[PDB]
């Protein structure tokens, strides 16, 4: 972990060019544009490559590694200081506000549509990040991210009679 | 093949390719009033001077990481490839640390590097690295290697971020160069004897008087004049002035007869200017031509030598004494001397003495320069003081 997350840095250019760069901002404006990719068909092959599905598993997928490369789950972190310095990287390196927001999309429940879209797996990476590189202590901190990124998903789950589309 | 030994004086350059045109540009720390470093730009020194004083840093301490991180979990030395330094501003007392916030917002993930106080904690220590293949690690590090810094803490390269304004330097990701230019070895430094970018005065021997400005009472056109005083004006604010040498690297070095330096203001931070149509008055660094504002001090009035030493690269040899070194000033261009007027005339002779310098050809052989150098509490003063000014105008004007 601590080797990957020196070589990343060392190359920044490994990460994406909207979280990483003088251009684009970051996840939030990264996977806005992404859905739009998704939706719009004027930019793919005219099971084609949906260019969108490709940038949201690329995103999810750095996520979930540098998730998986937080330091540990604080057990040598509250006595080490490479630890520290490692999950300060990650912090500092990836806002927290932006997973929020990447968290907070609420994808519609669908007759059958196709899954070559936002899957729901993407938020998966997001909440292992989260949990591994920036944790819960805070009540209203909780709170807050339940109300707006987990109850509409919570109830698009549970809103479920027979049309059982995606486990 | 000077190795570079702890507690002395270093200047850390490098060179900005930017706009099709190459620049050397240093490391720069006001101290006091900010926390922030900037840039000073060592290169176009011909018109605008580089203000080296505050350019300076002494390596206090030289260990590895791993000693270091002992000693945070807890004698000249020599510099080694692979240790960590801890870089204490020269006049402010500080030390370089990386910070935690970013004003840059062109760069989202990088630091800010300034001054702190305390030396707790890895953010003030940087270890340093070859830039080169030809050097690795544990070899010893001599004058002008290619060196570069990256801090214990963040693990982020001394980067030379780019902007309009935003001439910052940040803990980025990626590299840059950085040379060392010394400054002072941390020798013997001979006691006594001048040193270069020392702040000084001068007194007469049957006199007792000093060259200055009039006080803050006049405007600042007016004290833009340079005139002699005695009494209480020996230890004052207004009565300091520092060498500025042209050289950047060694120009702590020992100062020798006939070698060209500005004389600085340290309470309005002019330096002393010549035009013909008039005599010498202080004026701002927009401005400060190398002809126009060096001058030089002999031990003798004949013009027997004037360019005959070039450079030396070193310590240099140890001279000038300060009580009993009798100097004369003179002027690159013109080499005119100093002479001692009597513009106040017999109708307000009892009242203030004055009695201006005008710089000519013959003088009178009476002038017994007798160097003091001031102590650093009141340098420092003088220098905090000329900040504060500064800044307190700039907030009226804005204000008003």
């Amino acid at each position: 972990a601590n080797v990957v997350v020196r070589l990343l840095i060392r190359r920044p250019e490994c990460f994406g060019p909207a979280l990483r760069g003088e251009g684009g901002n970051g996840l939030l404006a990264a996977m806005e544009e992404a859905i739009k990719i998704a939706e719009d068909p004027s930019r793919d092959g005219p099971d084609t490559i949906h260019m969108g599905n490709a940038i949201m598993t690329f995103y999810a997928a750095l996520i979930d590694l540098l998730g998986r490369c937080a330091p540990e789950m604080h057990l040598i972190h509250a006595g080490k200081g490479e630890a520290i310095r490692i999950r300060s990287i990650l912090r500092s390196l990836i806002p927290l506000g932006d997973l929020v927001g990447v968290i907070s999309i609420a994808f519609q429940m669908p007759e059958p549509d196709m899954s070559a879209g936002f899957c729901p797996d993407h938020k998966a990476a997001m909440v292992l990040f989260l949990d591994r590189v920036y944790g819960i202590e805070v009540q209203d901190f909780l709170l807050h991210l339940l109300e707006v990124g987990f109850l509409p998903d919570l109830r698009a789950a549970a809103s479920l009679d027979t049309a059982a589309l995606s486990x | 093949i000077q190795f570079l030994r702890t507690d002395d004086e270093v200047v850390l350059q490098c060179t900005a390719t930017i706009h099709k045109e190459q620049q050397k540009l240093c490391l720069a720390a006001e101290g006091f009033g900010n926390r922030l470093c900037f840039l000073e730009s060592t290169s176009n020194s011909k018109n605008v001077p580089p203000d080296l004083s505050i350019c300076t840093f002494v390596l206090e301490q030289s260990l590895s990481v791993r000693a270091l991180q002992e000693m945070l979990a807890n004698g000249h030395r020599t510099l080694l490839y692979g240790h960590a330094i801890l870089l204490r501003h020269s006049y402010s007392g500080m030390y370089l640390c990386c910070l935690s916030t970013s004003r840059s917002s062109t760069d989202k993930l990088a630091f800010d590097v300034g001054l702190q106080e305390d030396t707790t904690g890895e953010a003030c220590w940087w270890t340093i690295h070859p830039a080169s293949k030809q050097r690795s690690e544990g070899e010893k590090v001599r004058v002008g290697d290619d060196l570069i810094l990256v801090s214990v803490s963040s693990e982020r390269y001394l980067h030379l971020s780019y902007g309009n304004s935003s001439w910052h330097v940040d803990a980025a990701f990626q590299q840059t160069l950085w040379s060392v230019a010394p400054i002072s070895s941390g020798s013997e430094a001979a006691q006594g004897y001048l040193i270069g970018g020392d702040v000084l005065r001068l007194l007469h021997g049957h006199m007792d008087e000093c060259l200055t400005v009039p006080s803050g009472e006049h405007g600042e056109e007016q004290r833009r004049t340079v005139h002699y005083e005695g009494g209480a004006v020996s230890v004052h604010a207004r009565s300091l002035w520092r060498l500025e040498t042209l050289r950047v690297a060694w120009s702590g070095s020992h100062i020798r007869w006939g070698q060209p330096f500005r004389l600085r203001h340290v309470t309005t931070g002019k330096y002393l200017s010549l035009m013909e149509d008039k005599n010498l008055l202080l004026m701002d660094k927009e401005k400060a031509d190398v002809k126009s504002t060096a001058f030089a001090f002999r031990s003798s009035k004949e013009k027997l030598d004037v360019g005959v030493r070039k450079e030396v690269d070193g310590m240099g040899t140890s001279e000038i004494k300060y009580g009993d070194s009798i100097c004369y000033i003179q002027h690159v261009d013109t080499g005119l001397w100093l002479t001692y007027q009597a513009v106040d005339v017999k109708s307000a002779r009892m009242g203030s003495i004055q009695r201006k310098a005008i710089m000519h050809h013959e003088g009178h052989m009476d002038d017994g320069l007798n160097l003091s150098r001031s102590q650093h509490e009141e340098s420092r003063t003088a220098r905090v003081i000329r900040s504060t000014v500064f800044l307190f105008n700039r907030f009226i004007r804005g204000l008003d």
